[PDB]
């Protein structure tokens, strides 16, 4: 069972309609029995359609889907998106972090993060849950200790402890020093193991950045994880691309944990 | 006509509607 | 306390409210949605189907249903899905609490006019309804009884010329074009020009610069030649990632259309000569009243300066001494509406409706007579 999290630079119409970009966005998706796509900018969902049109033009279910409204706190919105292979995993409930009252998503996070509890049989987890963030790059260090209030609110919600964390979390180079470590409750709590390291480079451009990131607690879903299964998807090499080409595809590189 | 020249009359002479805003959403986004 | 209800329903939008107001409390696009795919948004459990406003915002993950064609009603399996949420999701009501005035295209097949009622008596089980002709209330709406009617909204554009309240059928004229076209050629026109227009949300920008930019000539040479010379009645209008494009003669030969089908290859008379050929088949006697009396309503008729194009235009067909008088309400927008409202809240219209018992008694026809 591998799991996904796939920051895709302005992923929309204009994207979608060319062919050559929208083989490749497949080709990767496919991969997974569950991939998280963020940075969603598909004002009427033409997009995410165009797409599941794809992945389901042959078997009607090869493919089933959860998705957000536009969020953002000012103008500028976007979406999460999960897609999972319903024969393998089932979605029991979604919700959305609302920091406990109506308009209060966005007095911690730019974009509100989206829950999932899933079901999967074939696993060592039965149930769990997938926590989805793409933070502000400006308030990277804020929203990701934020992130920890998330995860005892899905506690409280599901009483479960097994959760997923992950997403665009911006959490190296110049937004997110050594020193900022610290301040995060999500990485100094020995409650959560931090899947990808910080070495890691999960940027398609020439930067060397760890800031895609999966982040896991709870015995049961850390025992189910794969020992180095969690690590980006470099799809350039994968693929045999060009810079240019991989780049048109996104600037991050998929970040993916197999589990047992 | 059914009650027709009279009902003719109401509606030249005239009738005084109020107001209720309107959540119009014929704006294409 | 217990309300009269008013629904006009029309190509492309709904128009819903209580009688008595001034205002419709609803207006919303009438689409049927439903989800091309297996899934969910988020807090959300499945959805069957998306009705309106929540239709047209999703539309990318749905299959859409136009319900309306050119004012007709022809899926009547997603018109009661429009009604419902229309009752209970827009107005919030109970339909058997309220009795509820519809509206209705010009020259509606009599089959439909019975299945609106057996429907609404039926799956909603109103305790009392009536049907009216669009284009005869917005012309109560400006306070006649006897005038011509150019009704042009999303998909149609009638002629209907009114005697005593009478719409008068063997004269109507229907021209098989309106709004949805015109946004359409100003796409490919522009399009032409050298823009992308590909998106949905862009493919929904050229209709704001229809609504912003653009006006009818008085006389399109003359406004050919303005444009082509002082090179100056061009505005602008800033597209959604900042960039703003300049807009020249584009502006005016889109309604230009209205009156030259020619622009897009149709064999029908523009709208001056339509409504030309309109009265002169009435009866001789009243087509005084008829000159001194054109009433505008609809979407479409909203352009700055269409009512003096069409008050300059008539003048030439027109008799060469003729009384033209042309009344276009700033609230035409919504005043077919505007006259429903009117007609169902006055005290005396309480008889003409339709009572319950008199459906059951008599059958699905008692509308062709009350109405
Ligand atoms: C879909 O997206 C792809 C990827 O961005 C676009 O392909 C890229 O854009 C153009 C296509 O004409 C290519 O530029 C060319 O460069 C070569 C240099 O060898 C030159 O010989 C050509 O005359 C032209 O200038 C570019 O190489 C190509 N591939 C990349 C950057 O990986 C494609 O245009 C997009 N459009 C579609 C098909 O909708
Ligand atoms: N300011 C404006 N300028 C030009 N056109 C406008 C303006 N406002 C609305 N419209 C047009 O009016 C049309 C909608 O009119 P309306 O809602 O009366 O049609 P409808 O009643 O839904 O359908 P129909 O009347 O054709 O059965 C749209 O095509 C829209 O572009
Ligand atoms: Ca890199
Ligand atoms: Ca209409
Ligand atoms: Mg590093």
């Amino acid at each position: 069972l591998k799991i996904a999290a796939f920051n895709i630079r302005t992923f929309g119409e204009t994207k979608m309609s060319n062919a050559t970009l929208a083989s490749y966005i497949v080709r990767i998706v496919r991969r997974y029995d569950i991939v998280l796509i963020q940075e969603v900018r598909d004002s009427h969902l033409v997009a995410v359609g165009k797409l599941l049109d794809y992945l389901n033009q042959d078997d009607p279910n090869t493919y089933h889907y959860v998705v957000s409204e536009p969020l953002g706190r000012n103008s500028y919105k976007e979406r999460y998106l999960f897609l999972f292979r319903p024969n393998k995993v089932s979605v029991l409930d979604t919700y959305q972090y609302d920091d406990g009252c109506e308009s209060c998503g966005n007095d911690s996070f730019s974009r509100e993060p989206a829950v999932v509890k899933f079901s999967s049989h074939s696993t060592k987890v039965k149930e769990f849950a997938i926590v989805a963030l793409h933070s502000a790059p400006s308030d990277a260090v804020a929203e990701i200790n934020s992130l920890y209030d998330v995860y005892l609110d899905v506690q409280q919600k599901w009483h479960l402890n097994d959760v997923m964390l992950m997403g665009d979390f911006n959490a190296d180079c110049s937004y997110v020093t050594s020193s900022q470590w610290s301040s995060i409750r999500l990485r100094t709590s020995s409650t959560f193991q931090w899947l990808i390291p910080d070495s890691a480079d999960t940027t398609a451009t020439s930067t060397n950045c760890a800031y895609d990131r999966i982040v896991v607690a709870g015995s049961l879903l850390q025992s189910s994880v794969v020992p180095g299964s969690a690590a980006p998807f470099d799809f350039q090499a994968a693929y045999g691309l060009s810079n240019e080409m991989a780049l048109a595809i996104s600037d991050h590189y998929p970040v993916e944990v197999t589990l047992t | 006509t059914p009650q027709g020249e009279d009902m003719l009359n109401a509606i030249r002479r005239g009738v005084k509607l109020k107001k209720t805003t309107t959540n119009d959403r014929s704006a294409p986004r | 306390e217990t309300t009269a209800l008013v629904c006009d329903n029309g190509s492309g939008l709904v128009k819903a409210g209580f009688a008595g107001d001034d205002a419709p409390r609803a207006v919303f696009p009438s689409i049927v949605g439903r989800p091309r795919h297996q899934g969910v948004m988020v807090g959300m459990g499945q959805k069957d189907s998306y009705v309106g406003d929540e239709a047209q915002s999703k539309r990318g993950i749905l299959t859409l249903k136009y319900p309306i064609e050119h004012g007709i009603i022809t899926n009547w399996d997603d018109m009661e899905k429009i009604w419902h949420h229309t009752f209970y999701n827009e107005l919030r009501v109970a339909p058997e609490e309220h009795p509820t005035l519809l509206t209705e295209a010009p020259l509606n097949p009599k089959a439909n006019r019975e299945k609106m009622t057996q429907i609404m008596f039926e799956t909603f089980n109103v305790p009392a309804m009536y049907v009216a002709i669009q284009a005869v209330l917005s012309l109560y709406a400006s306070g006649r009884t006897t005038g011509i009617v150019l009704d042009s909204g999303d998909g149609v554009t009638h002629n209907v010329p009114i005697y005593e309240g009478y719409a008068l059928p063997h004269a109507i004229m229907r021209l098989d074009l309106a709004g949805r076209d015109l946004t359409d050629y100003l796409m490919k026109i522009l399009t032409e020009r050298g823009y992308s227009f590909v998106t949905t949300a862009e493919r929904e920008i050229v209709r704001d610069i229809k609504e912003k930019l653009c006006y009818v000539a008085l006389d399109f040479e003359n406004e050919m030649a303005t444009a082509a010379s002082s090179s100056s009645l061009e505005k602008s209008y800033e597209l959604p990632d900042g960039q703003v494009i300049t807009i020249g003669n584009e502006r005016f030969r889109c309604p230009e259309t209205l009156f030259q089908p020619s622009f897009i290859g149709m064999e029908s008379a523009g709208i001056h000569e339509t409504t030309y050929n309109s009265i002169m088949k009435c009866d001789i006697d009243i087509r005084k009243d008829l000159y001194a009396n054109n009433v505008m309503s609809g979407g479409t008729t909203m352009y700055p300066g269409i009512a003096d194009r069409m008050q300059k235009e008539i003048t030439a067909l027109a008799p060469s001494t003729m009384k033209i008088k042309i009344i276009a309400p700033p609230e035409r927008k919504y005043s077919v509406w505007i006259g429903g409202s009117i007609l169902a809240s006055l005290s005396t219209f309480q008889q003409m409706w339709i009572t319950k018992q008199e459906y059951d008694e008599a059958g699905p026809s008692i509308v062709h007579r009350k109405c």
